[PDB]
């Protein structure tokens, strides 16, 4: 007949087929005796086919095994484990540098960290000094730390991972540590890759001495992002980020250089700061050709790099009054003066660099 | 059946292509530790006799502490790469896993394949996951965390008082411990790691800039002058920020200037006191 | 109104869900619960006022909560607390380090008092010595 | 017995779990007709 | 408690010096490297 | 016929019972050298399609080369598929179900409030239909100015001036899928359990693409974040963290609204008033004069009242009270008639109301004047 | 004891013994027996006991089944001696966190 026939028998085709059972190799025994691993528990021994290029069956791959007669079947590559997937390839699109502005001495700073040693490994040698690995964020909330991050994100789009930092915790005495082990075994798989471990005084913090079982298990998660940070296997190609509101309770061994070779200051932005992000924020905006910055930045001090984009938004929103359309700079002045009466029951920031 | 002596261990040994690169003499300024973590490892397997005639009874282990970044993962991983006998590394925290006694199960597994393959030298870094003094508070898992530290401390006591697996062990904190692993019978060599001095520190300063380029108008001792609290780390951190600072002016001879804004760089919180106090 | 809902049918009036009891120890608190409870006609559910207070954190909401569906489960019935000040009263932060989880089991139990689908036709009686340390949101009237 | 998590539309197809054994989707037998079988509530299950 | 670490190392000491005797110098030496901690 | 024998055939093999499983990554294998003939096998080398790992719902992660009865472009790792018993093959793609705790929180009672009840109060209903209301209604009327949809609204205020009818009167009037979440519902017993919680809930969020969330008493969790001991506070600031992440900064979304409501602001932390996190700061202050005769109209409308009552009077014996209160004293006075018997009120019904309301203890206060 | 004439019992006891969880409830048992059966003696014990227990708050905690192990020490400390042929000597540090007053 039509399509219904030929999907019919493909349908019954493949209802003969079985499973197979997932297991890793643990030595060769013999030339045909291979002792495995079945994940789930038990170990047994087990043989190839024939022609399964036994040379390759090394210590420690993942190979597939039949259920009935259980011999080898097939090598396959490395586990991903889906919650590293959930984290690779989720980002959607970003614009560029463009939209991020008074920070281009940070930006800068940033650049010569990650995109230099990658594109031009070869100036470095030339000196000959190792670049490098890891930098850190820090300063008051509002900044665009977590913007500068996405920024990053889609200028070559390596192999970016999103770190929630707060899902790295779990139910059970494992699988905190176990992930931290997939993520950068993942990571040494694919080499130029960039981590991103955002709000990371989640799971970081000072050492604690007697203070709870609860604290044990955080801090046993903690000391392990120490060990795979430098310990015996050093890193090649990867590069970690973070960013936090407090570098003050951070612990001291995660302060150290060489697992965070470069503090990254961002600050409350200036006068022509908040000048040229106002210009950003209002681009898309169908003002009246009447607007002045200079007055309106003025009678902003001590605002972040966000309230201003509070501050487009509130003009909108008297534009929405009485639909008149086109923003005038009055509604400016007027959504400026309701923005710094907000500013003024959160305050005293100031935390102490590194 | 019967398998060779070690089939199912679940953790490997140093291979020959793990070998982490790091030469003796890429280390500057630890001869005082040096050459006591050479013969506390490799010169009582020849020896072993004039401890007996004196009467010392040999060390099995023997653990390192300081201050975060005075060298200890090095030293370490430096003896990974000149030794001739086997070498086996484990991770302080992964015998942890969510099961009822795997724990001490995969334990038994690392010092029966210790035991049986040579004279070998296992290294776990940070213990301070393990080795807390604690106490028994019934949660339903600090059971296995102090039942891991019963059966690693039932296993250091009686191999045969001949065997040379020798056991060697790193913290930066060795306040938070149980006191029976500083016990007799059981690690016992003690070594500190602390800060450097004015020599160390020269000697430190001259093997890192013995491979770039060092144009002779950047003087070297007046850094050392400063004294500052420097760390290991921290030398590495101020060759590599003035080398990227050399770099970002596209030129490959480090000048004096460099090293003075990596200085400002790497240490300058710490100007934080009033004047009327004193 | 658990024995004649005719009369406030009709007058189109609602009753004060909440009734709370104060005064001098030893003066019949216990037993004006203890009348309450011969008569009801109803299920009646006493609390021990310090039940709520327990080691691991957020499990008193948890109590709260089965406690509260238990109520929905049945057709009226009469919640009874005693000793509130065991619960919480308090709301202190001078230097917020002391007392947060029972703050939280209270803030749990200050929620599913009322707002958002309340509880239905249920009553809620209170008694403590002291009701002068109390949570203004619970002498908030709607709820006591 | 069992807990009940998701119910399906039309066909009953009941998303299932024991209680650490696994987790199943099922149906209901002709004994018990499907009204009190709504979500969030405990349910006993033949064991073959 | 320090006195038997003053006696080990003063045998550690005698054992770098290749003898089997544990001189006067052993001892003050290992005073002072024990003192010193 | 012969094709719908072939159709009886397939519905005779799935029969019920199916297995849930979850699905590790999707592969594809490429063939070898030379298969050789008389010792060839089909799943192997000759098989240039898809494939899939599954782990199931027993813990042990099986393989199969051929995915089945499902498209294999649909299937993404990290959902659901009903396999079978002893093949262990796919053979449904199932919803994907959720935590119990949150299966439990969507408002499907649908209350019933109008804006005129909460009288007193028109200038703070006004931005607040208008920070919530016309984006899901006029994406046409945002988009022509073309700027950005607000984010979040914190309603604050002392506990008697009335917060909770306003969000019980947007969930009445708007027909997205409003969603309801408490406070202390995210402190949770183990360590995780909100991180996980307050990702489910925004992953409910996301497929019912118009929805309001609500989030009440956010002084439990939210509180200011400093330097301090035990693991009480520390699980808090875990799912804070992971509240502030999800909400705005990376992967930003449009399409879920919350709304939070608190009785104190000076607890919580400032990083609460970032960008997208609470767009507006609005205040509740206490009814003045009109309010508060305006409250008592509203509440006695169901009430039998007798035409001779002025509520300016009212409204100016009673002082520093709020909308509870107010309310409390028109209950208590029809209660009052209820003792005497008369149906109808009278002014002193209602003084009497007044009196009980205030709640003064024993005075002997007889040495004034 | 060599200056009194009995012999020498020095008992280890911190950890090892109490991995079998309730040995430790052996423990104080089999050790006073032979301490009764060799001959006049001493029985010499550290500080441990105390870093075993403290007092009964762990019966409404738990006692982690060591507790216990000094419930069961305390009646056979207490038993019936009147000295016989069994003393014991207490050696410790911080003396102020166990039950003495009891
Ligand atoms: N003697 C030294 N000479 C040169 N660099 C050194 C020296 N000691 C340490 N370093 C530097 O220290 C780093 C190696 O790790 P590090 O010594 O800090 O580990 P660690 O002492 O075990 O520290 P932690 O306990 O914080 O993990 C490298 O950046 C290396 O340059
Ligand atoms: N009006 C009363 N008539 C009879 N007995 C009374 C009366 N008031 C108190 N009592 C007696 O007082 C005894 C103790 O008082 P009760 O148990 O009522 O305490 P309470 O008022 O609830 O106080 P508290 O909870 O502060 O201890 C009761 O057993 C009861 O017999
Ligand atoms: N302005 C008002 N007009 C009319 N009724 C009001 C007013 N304000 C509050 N109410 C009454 O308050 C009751 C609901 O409690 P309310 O909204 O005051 O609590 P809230 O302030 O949101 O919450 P909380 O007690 O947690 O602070 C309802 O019975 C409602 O009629
Ligand atoms: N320099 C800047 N220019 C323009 N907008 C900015 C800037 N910094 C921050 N923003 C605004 O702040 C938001 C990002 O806030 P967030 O990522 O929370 O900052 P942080 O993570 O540093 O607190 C963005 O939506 C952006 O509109």
């Amino acid at each position: 007949l039509t399509k219904q026939y030929e999907k019919s028998e493909n349908d019954l085709k493949a209802l003969q087929s079985v499973g197979q059972i997932v297991g890793e190799v643990l030595k060769q025994l013999t030339e045909e005796k291979f002792i495995v691993k079945a994940t789930n528990g038990p170990r047994y021994v087990v043989g190839c086919r024939r022609q399964l290029d036994k040379s390759k069956l090394k210590p420690g791959t993942r190979v597939a095994l039949d259920m009935t007669t259980l011999t080898i079947m097939r090598y396959l590559p490395r586990e991903v484990d889906p919650l590293v997937y959930n984290m690779s390839h989720e980002d959607p699109g970003n614009v560029s540098y463009s939209e991020i502005g008074g920070l281009s001495e940070q930006i800068r700073e940033l650049r010569e960290v990650i995109e230099l040693p990658l594109t031009n490994p070869e100036l470095f040698q030339r000196v000959g000094i190792i670049p490098p690995k890891g930098c850190l964020l820090y300063g008051p909330p509002g900044t665009g730390k977590t913007l500068l991050a996405r920024a990053v994100a889609s200028q070559l789009d390596c192999n970016f991972l999103k770190v929630v930092s707060s899902s790295i915790v779990d139910k059970y005495i494992g699988e905190s540590a176990r992930l931290i082990r997939e993520m950068f075994n993942y990571a040494r798989d694919h080499q130029p890759c960039i981590i991103f471990m955002d709000e990371i005084d989640a799971i970081g913090g000072r050492r604690f001495s007697e203070g709870t079982s609860a604290d044990r298990e955080i801090q046993r998660t903690l000391m392990e992002l120490l060990n795979q940070m430098d310990g015996f296997d050093t890193l090649h190609r990867v590069k970690m980020i973070m960013a936090t509101n407090r570098p003050d309770t951070l612990d001291p061994a995660l302060l150290r250089p060489g697992r965070l070779d470069r503090k990254i200051h961002i600050d409350l932005p200036n006068e022509q700061a908040r000048l040229d992000i106002l210009k950003i924020h209002a681009g898309p905006i169908t003002k009246h050709g009447e607007i002045d910055y200079e007055a309106i930045v003025k009678l902003s001090d001590g605002f972040n790099g966000a309230d201003l984009r509070n501050v487009c938004t509130e003009a909108g929103m008297f534009a929405i009054r009485a639909d008149h359309d086109f923003v005038v700079q009055e509604d400016f002045m007027k959504a400026v003066r309701k923005v710094a009466d907000s500013k003024k029951l959160e305050s005293k920031l100031d935390y102490k660099p590194v | 059946d019967v398998l060779p002596p070690e089939a199912d261990s679940s953790i490997m040994m140093l291979t020959s292509d793990q070998k982490p690169d790091v030469m003796y003499a890429d280390i500057g300024g630890m001869d005082i530790q040096k050459q006591e973590v050479r013969e506390a490892v490799e010169l009582p397997l020849t020896h072993f006799e004039l401890y007996k005639q004196i009467g010392i009874d040999p060390p099995r282990g023997v653990l390192m502490y300081g201050p975060p970044g005075c060298g200890k993962t090095m030293l370490a991983k430096a003896v990974a790469h000149h030794t001739t006998a086997a070498f086996i590394r484990v991770v302080g925290s992964e015998f942890v896993q969510k099961y009822l006694g795997e724990g001490p199960r995969m334990v038994r597994d690392v010092f029966r394949l210790a035991k049986e393959n040579a004279p070998a030298i296992i290294f776990i870094d940070e213990i301070d996951a393990i080795a807390t003094k604690r106490f028994d508070a019934q949660t339903g898992a600090d059971r296995e965390v102090q039942r891991i530290l019963l059966e690693l401390l039932n296993q250091m006591d009686g191999f045969d008082q001949n065997v040379n697996v020798k056991v060697i062990m790193a913290t930066n904190r060795a306040d938070t411990l149980d006191p029976a692993l500083l016990r007799p019978g059981r690690l016992d060599r003690k070594i500190e790691f602390p800060l450097p001095d004015r020599r160390q520190k020269r000697l430190i300063f001259s093997t890192i800039t013995s491979k770039m380029n060092l144009s002779e108008e950047v003087d070297l001792e007046d850094y050392v002058a400063r004294p500052d609290k420097i760390s290991g780390a921290d030398i590495n951190s101020i060759c590599q920020e003035s080398g990227m600072l050399a770099v970002r002016e596209n030129r490959y001879i480090v000048l004096a200037k460099d090293f003075e804004k990596a200085y400002k760089t790497v240490i300058k919180k710490d100007e934080q006191e009033h004047e009327f106090y004193k | 109104p658990l024995l004649h809902p005719e009369r406030f049918v009709n007058l189109g009036i609602e009753p004060p869900k909440g009734v709370l009891l104060f005064g001098p120890p030893g003066t019949g608190k216990t037993l004006c619960a203890r009348a309450v409870a011969n008569r009801t006609d109803a299920c009646f559910i006493r609390v021990i006022g310090s039940e709520l207070v327990q080691k691991y954190v957020g499990e008193g909401a948890r109590m709260v909560r089965e406690l509260f569906e238990m109520a929905r489960t049945k057709k009226a019935c009469l919640i009874f607390f005693d000793e509130i000040d065991a619960i919480g009263g308090a709301r202190f932060d001078d230097g917020a380090g002391g007392d947060n989880e029972v703050q939280r089991t209270m803030l749990e139990l200050i929620n599913q008092l009322d707002g958002f689908d309340p509880r239905g036709n249920i009553k809620v009686l209170m008694a403590t010595n002291r009701p002068d340390t109390l949570d203004p949101a619970l002498m908030r009237p709607g709820r006591l | 017995c069992t807990k009940i998590i998701n119910a399906d539309s039309e066909d009953p197809k009941y998303i299932i779990n024991v209680k650490q054994f696994a987790k199943f989707v099922v149906d209901l037998s002709d004994q018990v007709a499907p009204t009190d079988i709504e979500e969030g509530m405990r349910v006993g299950v033949d064991r073959n | 408690a320090e006195v038997k670490g003053v006696c080990t190392e003063a045998g550690m000491y005698a054992l770098r010096e290749r003898r089997v005797h544990v001189t006067q110098e052993d001892f003050e030496m290992a005073v002072a490297k024990v003192m010193q901690k | 016929d012969k094709i719908k024998e072939n159709s009886e055939k397939i519905k005779v093999n799935k029969t019920l019972p199916y297995l849930v499983s979850n699905v590790i990554e999707l592969l594809d294998v490429d063939p070898n050298d030379q298969e050789e003939d008389g010792a060839n096998i089909d799943l192997d080398s000759q098989r240039k399609g898809k494939c899939a790992v599954i782990k199931t719902s027993t813990r042990q992660t099986y393989f199969l080369p051929v995915i089945g009865l499902v498209d294999a472009e649909k299937l993404k790792p990290g959902d659901l598929v009903g396999v079978n018993k002893d093949s262990y093959l796919i053979l449904e793609t199932l919803p994907t179900e959720y935590d119990s705790r949150v299966k439990a929180m969507e408002v499907d009672e649908r209350p019933t409030e109008q804006y005129s009840d909460i009288g007193g109060l028109d200038k703070q209903i006004q931005e607040l239909v208008e920070a919530i209301v016309l984006p899901m209604n006029h994406k046409e009327k945002f988009e022509n100015l073309g700027i950005q949809p607000p984010k979040g609204v914190l309603m604050y205020g002392p506990p008697g001036t009335g917060k909770t009818l306003l969000a019980r009167a947007c969930a009445a009037q708007t027909k997205a899928t409003f969603l309801k979440l408490a406070g202390p519902q995210l402190v949770q017993m183990f360590i995780g359990d909100g991180a996980k919680l307050v990702r489910d809930a925004f992953a409910l969020a996301k497929e019912k693409a118009p929805s309001i969330i609500f989030i009440d008493e956010l002084d439990a969790i939210g509180t200011k974040r400093f330097d301090s001991e035990k693991a009480g506070d520390r699980e808090v600031q875990r799912t804070m963290l992971e509240l502030l992440n999800q909400l705005d900064g990376f992967q930003p979304n449009t399409q879920v609204k919350v709304i939070a409501a608190t009785n104190r602001v000076d607890i919580l932390d400032p990083a609460l008033l970032r960008s997208g996190r609470l767009d507006r700061k609005i205040e509740f202050p206490m009814p003045n004069e009109e309010a508060r005769a305006r409250i008592m109209q509203i509440h006695s409308r169901k009430m039998n009242v007798s035409p001779d009552v002025n509520y300016e009077e009212l409204a100016r014996c009673t002082d520093d009270f709020n909308g509870a209160q107010c309310k409390a004293v028109c209950v208590e006075a029809g209660m009052i008639a209820l003792r005497r018997g008369a149906t109808e009120l009278t002014h002193e019904d209602y003084m009497e109301g007044i009196l009980e309301v205030q709640a003064k203890k024993k005075a002997n206060l007889q040495y004034y004047a | 004891a060599h200056h009194t004439d009995c012999t020498f019992i020095r008992v280890s006891g911190s950890e090892l013994v109490q991995k079998f969880i309730g040995e430790g409830a052996r423990m104080v048992r089999e050790l006073f027996v032979m301490a009764r059966e060799h001959a006049p003696s001493i029985i010499f014990m550290d500080e441990i006991d105390s870093i075993g227990s403290s007092r009964l708050e762990g019966g409404s905690g738990g006692d982690s089944e060591v507790q216990r192990t000094m419930l069961e020490l305390l009646n056979q400390l207490d038993g019936f001696e009147a000295t016989k042929n069994i003393k014991v000597i207490m050696a410790t540090n911080r003396i102020d966190i166990l039950d003495s007053a009891l």
